[PDB]
DNA sequence: ATCAAAACTGTGCCGCAGTCGGCCGACCTGAGGGTCGCCGGGGTCTGCGGGGGGACCCTCTGGAAAGTGAAGGATAAGTGACGAGCGGAGACGGGATGGCGAACAGACACAAACACACAAGAGGTGAATGTTAGGACTGTTGCAGAT
DNA sequence: ATCTGCAACAGTCCTAACATTCACCTCTTGTGTGTTTGTGTCTGTTCGCCATCCCGTCTCCGCTCGTCACTTATCCTTCACTTTCCAGAGGGTCCCCCCGCAGACCCCGGCGACCCTCAGGTCGGCCGACTGCGGCACAGTTTTGAT
């Protein structure tokens, strides 16, 4: 059948969904192979509490949410609608994080 | 006994002004006494006593002290000094550099003075653009000049150009701005550079303040430093009413006079020309009103017994209520006035009680003033009531300033309450067709009356000039009243002390000084509202008799409504404590 | 469990549980939201604690009083909290003082 | 351990992306966003393990992430004090 | 003696002014600490705990909830504008975000 | 009559055309639009009202009523807006 | 010599140099100073000032004004602009979040 | 009036001045910004080892906490070279007296 | 009698700012409870490393502008000119500082 | 692809605040020398929980293929900001005139710390006791995309 | 206007995550009485700021206006993005092991707090006072705007 939605249907349900649900995003093992390979550039054999991990995932997941808050604000601004590498340097430059 | 000791100190000390280029001694030793003119004085012959004190300040200048004229408005200051600069020139043969000081608003006169009186010499002025500064730099940087105009300003801000030359002899005007020790044109003329002879010239003695001494005693001579910084409030002990003012401290009052002997010449307006007729000074007493009473005499309690400083707010609330303006947005919240709404303030009516009766009897008023908020509430009720005047203040921007005076001076000028501001005109009025001269508000002065009153006491006041000094009951201003008259009629001693510090009659040193020691020694006698002697006050003659009486007739025909609005009564709680 | 003694660590999840029934009376909370409430009042009271052993350097005082306490109300909280903040403590203070 | 950070999936920032209302999404986001959320963990983790080292332990606990936050100025609730 | 009286009983609040006094005590804040100080510490904590609570419990009233959950928590907060103001830099765990689209992201009303 | 003091120039609008230029052209704006006057008179308004709301929290605790230097200098501390020059 | 006149930018970019090349006050100061004391009439009406503290309040506030236009530019250049327009003030601000 | 002492580190600011530029002097007001520069970088690092004091269940502010506060504070290569610094000082504070 | 009142504990360590001053600010600032006998040393010793830098960046751009005299402007250079420094003052305002010559490079016309 | 017209930029001189070096006053704070509570640190034990390995299962990622719809470049009408000139005008110095508030020095009763006694309030456990959200499992309408 | 496809509700269903007692341990906070020092109260001095006006001297802000470089609306093309489907695979869950290790006691000296002197490093006004430096003045490049 060539039921193929055209896109901004699509888009706009994930929206709805993903912001109406509450749990985590990236994936738990793989976040926790990311941070034990940083922490491993900083100290020999570290060893990680399960909420140590998991606030650390709490805390990167609200400040990407944020960042493409920002970066959503910029491309509407910029009168786009896509968000681009441009506007995602532009939003961490006025908010103080890389200048 | 330290008159003796200031004696030994100008005595070792005499030497310095004329090696660098008693008090019957150092005034007495050196005489030359030649009543001619020098040659060259063209315009207009002198008077006897301008050469008595020209002949003074030669002396001045060959006991080579500093001196002072200090003599009275309109005695011809002008022709004196410059008679002494062109004695000097041409009699002495010193040839400048020569530098004078004026305040802006006179160095017209000044210049047209030196062009009429003194051709032979040279003057500069000093006003205008950079440009015109700069083309006069340029001229005087070689040393092609006599006489140098220059204002107050000039000064600091050509110090580089007037400090480069060695100064022979400046002569500044207008001393009681020149009184502040800390004043920066004081400073910069201390710290300008030893220029030599230096006088000052005033129309006033000292006032606002304890006597003379941080104009004349500091300024003008700097030995009375090394000699007064202990014994200064030593000789200021004076500064309650028979013992240690009048009995014990009379020697003091002499001693102060006996070391103001030589530096001094204040002749009066009464003896030569005279020309003054009198002053007739009256006070009136206005009252509160029904928010100025219990009203506002809750605020002092619900604010202090809000507004910062309300000694000066004080003077407010007797003057004329809503110049806060916030509580018209009370009483009159609908933006239109009429009668007995601005009207409310006694002072106020007892202005349209006065001043239809001299609209009809024809007294031409001046009308002085504080606050020019006040000018401007009395300014729309004069356009409301529609009786004719106008209006000066610090916002004339000088050309009006100039030209307002051939409006006022007409025959047929129809304009009467000439509106004024205490300050404004700087000595530039020269008005002499007015016959009544009220005051509202006293200053913290007696340079008001010094002023106010010399507006109207010109050459040609051709009446008697009736002042109506305003006051109110029971207010701040009865405080400023008594403080100012009183503790600034120090210089009663010191308008005595004018006559023989003068040609010096002998017997008014010891007799007329009890005689006006009799009006300081009246303070407590003279410390301590009806239309025939309101009325009265303002008489002169008996037709005017019979139009105030005919006047109080055809206003009693008339059925007066009352006198002013009664204390309304929701605004009344609602002004004070619900303010916040 | 054999005797080890597990160490007391002390919350404030028994008032917060107070301050709930008394606000609604049919509606528990969770756990993780207890421990929410718990590092709120933590980090709200370290906040204005510090803010008044500012205010006491500055002063040159030595002392936390009651004023340098409503002070840091009036510095870190907006608006109408502050204001009724500051109302609740002042009863609070009055209500101790005189009764009592 | 060679080359984790692509461990984030390019359908988890797709889905981040899509709570945080973006509606359509460039191509190079996504090296962008990996180099983004490697700096955001070795500032939060180089401190954490700063507290650790200073506390004479071998181990990161949740305390130790949470004052790396505090002290970088992203508070967090929920996971003790 | 007296039997007790708790001085949170005495002020009529409920947080421990105990504990809030032994905290501002050894917590280094200052050298003396006041002993009304911590009656109105306590008060104004109470004041903001309840205002948290009632908010949080109004909004899981409004998702038939009878348990409050770190999103109810989030939701109050960030829809409260003065809870908005002081937990501005705060990140509620398990929280989400505000349910939230922009407007020119909406489809073409005509077509 | 002109009585009130309904008729003079406004003490916001004070804030003048050429200075706000002047700020701009430090900042490093080329081109400037024709409302960015309203605006950046709006931006200014804000920010001195949470400065000088908390430099007269401080005063009126110190007990005094005159706003000094440490008082502000502290108010612009605890804004996250740290000043060097005027705290010793 | 009157058609002398410079191509539209340039002076604002002598402009540009200058007052980045100085270090003065740019607001100037009676005015500054009857705004700092209409706005602290909206608290406390009736306070004192200090010439130190009307001097640290515009430094402060020209600090800020400029760092607000170096954020403005950005985001105006980024909009494939020049001129800066109200909407990028906002954004400015938006983003940092001094608004919301 | 007994005129009253306020300290200040502007000599201090002086001498080290003076070590790196023998031949420099500094400005009034640029004095006063560099004494209110080491008053704050003293109350940061002060308030750090404080919080590093509280959160380990200890009393004594010493040396290790803070060394700790430096590197919590101090970026990069200037936390090395000022750890170094320190850790210098310190070595020849306790060996000598 | 006193053995030899002299070498103070500054001069120990060769610092050049003041261990006692710095020791009794700590003492009484009410950080914690008691203070070792090396930390206002370590600290001293980090002051003088922090002014030290400063001071000499500052040294070296009151060089490039043929003046040997510190102003704020050559502080603000220094400062905001090495990174590590404009990273560790980065929400401070240097007063009477002035701002960088920062010109975009789409606003200067050249084409 | 050359010249008029301004605009910085050196030099240089000349007064001017303003660093700065002593001067000693003149202290008030730091160093030293003793005493002694007390806290931190070395050392042992021991549950505990984090690393690691493995089995299994399945939802979720990678990759490609098709359509298409916004991104971007080119174009042009439109207007709004910029450079310049000119004439009022308000900042800026300086003044007058009191008046007050804040910083700075002694005396002192509230008040907060100390330090014991003791009980009762608050954690840790547990154990039913419900219970309440969560999780498949289906009925049932509201938005979307060619009809 | 009608198939159709996620998505919100309607009513069971294990289970697990809270909420009540419970006795209970313990440590922690009132209660109450010596006690001492930090905070306030008033008396005097000084100096900087406030509510009002003045009086000049200017750079500089406001208004007009000509002119053009910009912002923005339209259109066309094109490629980079979404949507769908479908094969596979690592993430999730359970469970088991298995030692490093965090934390709790225990005991004992170093060490920092407190105190008491007492000499001198630091502030700090004067006292010039030297000079580094802004502000005019004069030649000389050095870009821009026409051409
Ligand atoms: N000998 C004289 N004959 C005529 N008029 C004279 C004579 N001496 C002085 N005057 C008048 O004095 C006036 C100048 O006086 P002035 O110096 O202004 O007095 P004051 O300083 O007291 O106001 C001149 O206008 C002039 O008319």
């Amino acid at each position: 059948k060539p039921h193929r939605y055209r896109p901004g249907t699509v888009a706009l349900r994930e929206i709805r969904r993903y912001q109406k649900s509450t749990e985590l995003l990236i994936r738990k093992l793989p976040f926790q192979r990311l941070v034990r390979e940083i922490a491993q550039d900083f100290k020999t054999d570290l060893r990680f509490q399960s909420s140590a991990v998991m606030a650390l995932q709490e805390a990167s997941e609200a400040y990407l949410v944020a960042l493409f808050e920002d970066t959503n604000l910029a491309a509407i601004h910029a009168k786009r609608v896509t968000i681009m590498p441009k506007d995602i340097q532009l939003a961490r430059r006025i908010r103080g994080e890389r200048a | 006994l330290l008159d003796q000791t200031k004696d030994t100190r100008i005595t070792h000390l005499l030497r310095q002004t004329n090696a660098f280029l008693d008090y019957y001694n150092v005034a007495h030793r050196i005489k030359e006494d030649i009543k001619k003119q020098p040659s060259i004085l063209v315009g207009g012959t002198l008077k006897d006593y301008q050469i008595k004190g020209l002949q003074w300040m030669v002396s001045l200048f060959n006991n080579h002290l500093n001196g002072i004229l200090a003599d009275e408005m309109g005695l011809g200051k002008t022709i004196q000094t410059i008679s002494l600069l062109t004695y000097l020139y041409e009699m002495k043969n010193i040839r400048g550099p020569y530098l004078v000081i004026v305040p802006l608003s006179t160095l017209s006169n000044w210049s047209s003075e030196f062009a009429k009186w003194a051709p032979t010499l040279r003057t500069i002025s000093f006003k205008g653009s950079p440009n015109e500064r700069k083309a006069k730099q340029a001229k005087i940087r070689a040393g092609e000049f006599d006489v140098v105009l220059t204002t107050f300003e000039y000064i600091i801000k050509e110090r580089a150009l007037l400090s480069k030359v060695k100064w022979v002899h400046m002569i500044i005007d207008e001393g009681h701005r020149m009184k502040n020790a800390q004043s920066k044109l004081s400073l910069t003329l201390n710290t300008h550079y030893h220029a030599d002879y230096r006088l000052i010239l005033t129309g006033t003695p000292l006032q606002n303040n304890l006597p003379e001494l941080w104009a004349l005693l500091n300024f003008v001579l700097p030995k009375i430093f090394n000699s007064v910084k202990s014994f200064d409030e030593w000789f200021n002990t004076p500064f309650d009413k028979i013992e240690l003012s009048e009995e014990e401290t009379l020697l003091v009052i002499r001693r102060l006079h006996k070391v103001l002997r030589p530096f001094l010449l204040r002749r009066l307006k009464k003896d030569v020309e005279k020309e003054l007729p009198d002053k007739v000074e009256k006070v009136v007493k206005c009252k509160m009103s029904a928010l100025q009473q219990i009203m506002y005499q809750q605020m002092l309690k619900y604010r202090r017994l809000g507004f910062n400083n309300q000694i000066m707010q004080l003077k407010k609330i007797c003057n004329h209520p809503f110049v806060f303006e916030e509580v018209e947005d009370q009483i009159n919240p609908t933006r239109e006035t009429n009668d007995d709404i601005w009207r409310v303030a006694g002072k106020f009516e007892l202005l349209d009680r006065i001043l239809p009766k001299l609209k009809a009897t024809g007294h031409r008023v001046l009308i002085f003033f504080q606050m020019t908020q006040i000018m401007d509430i009395m300014e729309d009720f004069l356009r409301y009531i529609n009786i004719k005047y106008l209006r000066l203040d610090g916002h004339t921007k000088s050309d009006e300033r100039s030209e307002l005076l051939r409006l006022f001076n007409a025959p047929d000028s129809e304009y009467l309450c000439f509106i004024l501001s205490t300050r404004a005109g700087g000595l530039g009025l020269n008005l002499q067709t007015a016959d009544t001269v009220i005051i509202f508000d006293t200053d913290w002065n007696p340079h008001q009356d010094l002023q106010a009153q010399d507006r109207a006491h010109r050459i040609g006041q051709k009446n008697e000039v009736r002042i109506l000094r305003l006051i109110t009951t029971n207010s701040v201003e009865e405080v400023i009243l008594e403080r100012a008259y009183k503790k600034l009629d120090i210089d009663g001693k010191v308008i005595q002390a004018g006559k023989f510090d003068n040609k010096s009659t002998s017997e008014e040193q010891e007799a007329l000084l009890r005689s006006l020691l009799d009006a300081e020694e009246e303070r407590r006698k003279k410390r301590e509202l009806k239309d025939s002697e309101i009325n009265e006050i303002l008489a002169r003659n008996d037709e005017e008799m019979a139009v105030l009486t005919r006047m109080d007739e055809d206003r009693s025909k008339k059925e007066e409504k009352s006198r002013l609005l009664e204390k309304k009564r929701e605004e009344s709680e609602s002004a004070a404590v619900y303010n916040g | 469990g054999k005797k080890r003694r597990k160490t007391r660590k002390e919350s404030y999840a028994i008032y917060v549980y107070k301050v709930l029934k008394q606000v609604h009376p049919d509606t528990g909370i969770s756990s993780k939201a207890m421990s929410i409430m718990n590092s709120f009042v933590n980090d709200v009271f370290e906040r204005i604690a510090g803010e008044a052993s500012r205010l006491a350097h500055y002063n040159k005082r030595s002392t936390i009083t009651s004023r340098e306490i409503q002070t840091a109300v009036r510095l870190l909280l907006p608006g109408e909290l502050a204001k009724h903040a500051v109302s609740e403590g002042t009863k609070a203070v009055t209500k101790y003082t005189s009764a009592k | 351990l060679r080359d984790n950070i692509q461990g984030i999936t390019k359908p988890a920032i797709r889905r981040l992306a899509r709570r945080g209302g973006v509606k359509r999404i460039s191509g190079l986001i996504y090296e962008e966003t990996r180099g983004v959320l490697k700096v955001f963990l070795e500032n939060v983790i180089r401190d954490a393990v700063t507290y650790t080292e200073h506390a004479k332990r071998k181990t990161v606990t949740a305390m130790d992430v949470v004052y790396a936050l505090k002290r970088q100025g992203r508070t967090l609730y929920g996971f003790g004090g | 003696r007296a039997k007790a009286k708790t001085r949170s009983s005495r002020a009529g609040l409920q947080f421990p002014v105990g504990r809030v006094h032994r905290l501002l005590r050894k917590g280094n804040y200052a050298e003396r600490v006041g002993a009304g100080a911590p009656v109105y510490l306590a008060a104004v904590l109470e004041y903001l705990t309840a205002e948290i609570l009632e908010l949080a419990g109004n909004a899981a009233r409004d998702n038939k909830k009878t348990r409050i959950i770190p999103r109810h928590l989030q939701l109050a907060v960030r829809n409260d504008e003065e809870l908005n103001k002081l937990l501005g830099r705060v990140t509620i765990a398990q929280g989400g975000v505000l349910p939230n689209i922009q407007s020119v992201l909406l489809p073409k009303k005509t077509e």
